[PDB]
């Protein structure tokens, strides 16, 4: 018989380059004790922008482009399984999990939340209107930036490098005192990459938890901790890693792109 | 080691009760295995003593005449029974361990046997059996019940690790709880010796052997029973009692972990010499077993005039000979120091293992001799009321210990703990460490009983065990890792993803034992295993598997027989052994195949295995072919070799039919592959919007000739703009050379930039079509 | 933050025994019953790729494998060694002649028992807990002084489990690393350094958690057996 003949035509699966790029953050967040868990992808005003510093008629409020949404009869889940109320929106970041999550737990703790968000934009080969964060978020007592700066700069060696670095510039987020904004060292390419935000969470967001907490029937927890959080585009670094030049190129269903990171694990 | 209660409490009289000491135990690093209550003695045994024993003619019995409180008749049967002993008399009435009948008063040969005396076995506080229990002939008020002076016992049954010689005695763990805060008690040995000279000497030809030797001398002794508490802690520690004499030699032996033997002079001549045998020496040893030596064995001789024979086996057993019994009234007491490895090989050399033995070789006090011969004698003195010389015969004087360098600090910093100074000092010295220095790094010097202690690190396990390990807290550490521990991972993870992905794709994941039947490389058509077992499981497991398929296949076979499965689909990775160890995955399938199970047909076969394969390598992004290849294992036309992204690795193919029934085994389908498997880094690359240029297209070759060069070929010609190439059909073909084929080939072509000009379409096509056949 | 590596099944006596301070004629090498090997033309690999020597065997434990590392890198680091061994033994319900340990190893300066203390607390609380326990009791072993041993506590079937040895890195093995990376060029790494290490069964454990009774069973490759576990994730 001729062996060099095809044989039967069987289905070859593939993974979406967000859900590697996904994996890969998370594999290596998880090797530092960061635990992943999820979010909504629709949120309350309350927790997308209230619950972080977020003010509503001041410049803050007016860094994300929001979608805002209408309809009845939809139940929306608070972190106890409660309703919740406030206008209803799209997640403009995954930060509002950060709220979730303390509301519905004790510290001392490390997670990590990875998610698709949303952001009114006009959509062009580096912007997106559809895309993933990555938030991170470390609180107990003693947790200070030195710690923050230690994650991140994990998370470069573990990218690139050891050859590789990080760069902690200041920058202002309305829940992170003291606010900053990191890039990092890439060996190969020789740039620097802004990779995303962080900081060391805001007083007034602790502050919001326990109060709701309280409302809720339980007793404070971030009292006396300490905490630094970040978040970065998804996207942007996997189209530097997998060398993707169309950032639309993602929710473009084309398969010839799609399989095209068929083995790539 | 056995463990009786009472008897260690002699040492740690302040013990709260077993099960608290088996917690103690444990956290000073011995388990206990078991525990067990031992010495149940119902009210009907007493203590007799036999006034008179007279044998019944014709037969090999003797009526025996106690003294139980009023006399009383029994009839025996033991060797050992004899006037002048205390015996255990059960009464009519009495209920025994062994004997679900009751004891009575039976006749038994014109004489009424009242009860009957026991042996260990019948009163169950030993296994002997075959003789009576012996006891001194006052021990007791006759009638008073022996439960009253033998109570029953609880024994923990340790376990000592080989870092823990000392332990091998009593009084070596009594030393260790008395470390944790509990008051210890060691035997005084007391002793009236006289001036006199000892009436033989001692001559040491081989010191590598004996580094360290004593003699003792008694005389003017009194063997008899031993009594009865030393009989209660002997047959509770597992041993048998004998007599007074050799009994104190064993008592002592479990005492401290140091063996001694007793050796009657009758039987010594001039002297003792310590060497090794001649070769053939001939030595009957005491368990009566004859036996000839090997000149490697290190043995305790003697010699008259001119005459030297062997007295016992050194360190391991004495003769049967030199014994002591009844009519001794002198002895040389051994009692030594002798090299553990001689031991070793001369022991396990002839089929033993003794107290002694075990002894010996896990190592003795060096300078445990001398205070042991004081206690022995001692003993002797009180219980066979010897006459001791004040005198010993030495050879060899050992060194003692030396200092070890110890830092408190240090200790914490180790353990991650926080104890003061004062309480680990307090510690060392509790487990009779000298400790000089004002600090912060102190000289310990350990006792020679310790031959675990000899590093700093040997010194803090000490407080940690003390302080006991629940006391140190828990942490975490945080460090970031040295840069050549980076990628380490990546091996590993990428044989499991791997693994993973088989699972998915439907593979049943299986394991083989790494052994083979050396006879199996003949049984599957392949070379010898290179490498060898000298202590093999089985004849059929004595060589190291060099492939992982034969094993698969055997797999295959046994299910069948177990269970019918209709189809089987798996694999397996796995370690094989050639040159080099190399790690190998192989596949196998059988059965009718995939398809609808009611509906008639089935798609199975080769091709089924091989359209899985090409959709693996489809999903790990690895380009994969085959090329037939003879294999002395594969039937041949089936056969192929394996071409991963263009290498050659492993093969695929059907089992040669000749072996598939060689085994009561139908069809299978293989495949072995070498890992790692090698990888392509991506290159991604956009994919261009302007419709492709479609094509029709079939080739005519040889029927010989192989798919591969075909493809090969037409893809080789058709240009840079080539898109996709596959096969949708082909057939021999009545309508054609009878030697040749068709080949239905579907073809797209595209340009990135801009749409592709049809004149360059029908044009390249030519390209091929030319050197196609051009060929 | 511990990472996995693999060792080699066919070790020499040197890895197995040499190294970790296993003597040749003392009780301690009498605690493995070993498969000793022949033949020739069978090149074993040192940790740097060069060809070693020693009587050839089966790896006893996965051990040696803390030699290779650390002859070859550098602390601090923590890694972990999954690995099938092999014991001369007869077969039984609970016992196997061929089976698989799962190693530990993290050297730094500054580690301490605290530390084993806690991975190992962390371990069981990831196997059952945060009712579960750990119980740690002294042991002997020639590679570790404090040696150990660890049970854990199992809080539904509600008995404490011996699940595997552990301790403070032996000061001779830190030694012959040292001198056997000299011996190959190599700078010492291990003079004033820490670690501790810990062993465990797997099929002890496999059996307790999927609830399986007989450990034959494992490498007995019957399918209805195997497919029991098919969606186990
Ligand atoms: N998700 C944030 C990034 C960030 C997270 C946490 C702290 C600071 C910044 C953003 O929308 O930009
Ligand atoms: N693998 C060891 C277990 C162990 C590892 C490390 C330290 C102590 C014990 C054994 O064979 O028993
Ligand atoms: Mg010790």
């Amino acid at each position: 018989v001729d062996v060099s003949l095809p044989g039967a035509s069987l289905f070859s699966g593939g993974l979406h380059p967000i859900t590697l790029m996904e994996r890969e953050l998370v594999e290596i967040f998880r090797a530092l004790g960061y635990q992943a868990v999820e979010g909504p992808e629709v949120e309350s005003e309350f927790f997308n922008f209230d619950a972080l510093n977020i003010p509503e008629h001041h410049p803050a409020r007016d860094m994300w482009d929001t979608f805002w949404l209408t309809g009845e009869g939809f139940r929306l889940e608070g972190p106890l399984g409660e309703e919740v109320e406030g206008r209803l929106l799209l997640r403009t970041h995954t930060s509002p999990m950060q709220v979730r999550y303390m509301v519905a737990h004790t510290p001392p703790f490390r997670i990590v939340v990875p998610g698709r968000v949303f952001r009114f934009e006009q959509t062009d080969a580096t912007h997106e209107a559809v895309f993933h964060q990555l938030e991170g978020l470390v609180v107990g007592e003693g947790i200070a930036m030195a710690h923050l700066k230690g994650a991140i700069y994990e998370l470069a060696q573990a990218l690139f490098g050891p050859d590789s670095k990080v760069r902690f510039q200041p920058v202002y987020f309305p829940f992170v005192e003291p606010g900053a904004q990191f890039a990092v060292w890439w060996p190969e390419g020789g740039k620097w990459l802004e990779l995303g935000g962080a900081g060391m969470v805001h007083p007034k967001v602790f502050q919001a938890v326990d109060a709701y907490r309280e409302r809720l029937g339980l007793p404070p927890a971030y009292r006396g901790v300490t905490g630094f959080a970040f978040g970065l585009g998804v996207e942007r670094l996997a189209m530097l890693r997998y060398g993707i030049p169309d950032i639309r190129y993602f929710f473009g269903g084309r398969l010839k792109f799609l399989e095209q990171f068929k083995g790539v694990l | 080691m056995r463990v009786p209660f009472s008897w260690l409490k002699a040492y740690v009289p302040e013990l709260e009760s077993p099960e608290v000491l088996e917690e103690r135990l444990a956290g000073l690093g011995f388990e206990t295995d078991r525990i067990e209550r031992v010495f149940p003695i119902p009210r009907g045994v007493v203590f007799a003593r036999v006034l008179e024993a007279h044998p019944i003619p014709g037969t090999r019995l003797k009526r025996l005449v106690l003294d139980a409180g009023r006399t009383v008749e029994v009839v025996s049967g033991a060797e050992n029974a004899r006037k002048g002993i205390g015996v255990a008399l059960a009464l009519p009435g009495t209920e025994l361990p062994g004997l679900g009948q009751k004891v009575g008063e039976r006749v038994i040969q014109g004489v009424r046997s009242f009860g009957m005396a026991l042996s260990p076995r019948e009163l169950g506080v030993g296994e002997y059996g075959g003789g009576l229990l012996e006891f001194p002939e006052d021990a007791l008020p006759p009638g008073t019940p022996l439960s009253e002076a033998w109570p029953e016992e609880v024994v923990l049954d340790l376990e000592v690790t080989p870092n823990r010689p000392d332990a091998l005695g009593l009084l070596g763990l009594a030393r260790d709880l008395h470390a944790l805060g509990y008051a210890l008690v060691e035997p005084e040995a007391a002793l009236k010796a006289e001036a006199l000279p000892l009436p033989f000497a001692l001559k040491v030809e081989d010191p590598e052997g004996a580094p360290h030797f004593t003699l003792g001398y008694a005389f003017g002794l009194r063997v008899a029973p031993s009594p009865l508490w030393m009989q209660r802690a002997l047959f509770a520690a597992g041993m048998r009692p004998i007599n007074n004499v050799v009994d104190v030699t064993n008592y002592v032996m479990l005492e401290r972990a140091q063996p001694m033997h007793a050796f009657d002079l009758r039987f010594v001549g001039e002297g003792i010499a310590v060497r090794r045998a001649r070769e053939g020496e001939r030595l009957k040893t005491l368990d009566g077993v004859e036996r000839t030596l090997h000149p490697e064995d290190l043995v305790i001789a003697g010699w008259r005039g001119e005459e030297s024979f062997p007295l016992g086996l050194a360190g391991v057993m004495g003769g049967a000979e030199s014994e002591v019994r009844e009519d001794t009234e002198a002895i040389a007491l051994e009692v030594a120091c002798f090299d553990p490895v001689s031991i070793r090989k001369t022991a396990r050399r002839h089929g033993l293992r003794t107290e002694a033995s075990h002894r010996f070789e896990r190592g003795v006090d060096p300078l445990g001799q001398v205070p042991a011969q004081r206690r022995a004698l001692s003993l002797l003195q009180a219980l066979a009321g010897a006459r001791v010389a004040e005198a010993l015969l030495e050879a060899g004087s050992p060194k003692p210990p030396e200092a070890i360098p110890f830092r408190p600090e240090y200790a914490n910093r180790l353990l991650g703990t926080s104890y003061p100074e004062a309480e680990q000092i307090a510690i060392l010295k509790r487990l009779g460490c000298r400790v000089e220095g004002e600090g912060p790094t102190y000289r310990v010097t350990p006792p020679s009983h310790r031959l675990d202690l000899r590093l700093e690190e040997d010194l803090v396990e000490e407080v940690a065990r003390i302080q006991g390990y629940e006391t140190i807290p828990l942490a975490l550490p945080a460090f970031f890792p040295a840069p050549d521990n980076r990628g380490v991972e990546a091996p590993y993870r990428k044989e499991q993803r791997l693994r993973e992905v088989l699972s998915g794709l439907g593979f049943q994941e299986v394991y083989t034992y790494s052994f083979m039947d050396p006879e199996d490389a003949r049984r599957f058509r392949l070379d010898p295993p290179r490498l060898l077992l000298l202590n093999p499981l089985a004849p059929e497991k004595a060589a190291l598997r060099t492939h992982l398929f034969p094993g698969l296949v055997r797999v295959l076979k046994e299910n069948l027989d177990l269970d019918r499965p209709e189809r089987a689909l798996l694999f397996e990775v796995g370690r094989v052994f050639r040159e080099r160890e190399e790690t190998h995955l192989a596949g196998l399938l059988f059965g009718e195949g995939v398809g609808l199970p009611w509906a008639k047909e089935r798609l199975s076969g080769y091709f089924l295995l091989k359209g899985y394969l090409e959709a693996l390598f489809a999903r790990l992004g690895l380009a994969f072919r085959v090329e037939a290849q003879a294999f002395p294992f594969l039937h041949p036309g089936v056969s192929g070799r394996v071409l991963v992204e263009g290498e050659e690795v492993g093969f695929l193919g059907a089992l040669h039919p000749e072996i598939a029934q060689e085994l009561e085994l139908p069809p299978v389908h293989l495949f072995e592959l070498r890992l790692p498997l090698p990888d392509k880094p991506l290159a991604f690359q956009d994919p261009s919007r302007h419709p492709a240029a479609f094509r029709d297209l079939a080739v005519v070759v040889p029927a010989p000739t192989p798919y591969g060069e075909v493809e090969a070929l037409v893809r080789e010609a058709a240009g840079p703009y080539l898109e996709s190439l596959a096969l949708f059909d082909l057939y021999q073909g009545p309508p054609l050379p009878e030697g040749h084929k068709s080949l239905a080939f579907h073809l797209r072509f595209r340009h990135p930039k801009r749409t592709l000009r049809d004149e360059e379409v029908e044009e390249a096509v030519s390209r091929v079509a030319e050197a196609l056949r051009a060929r």
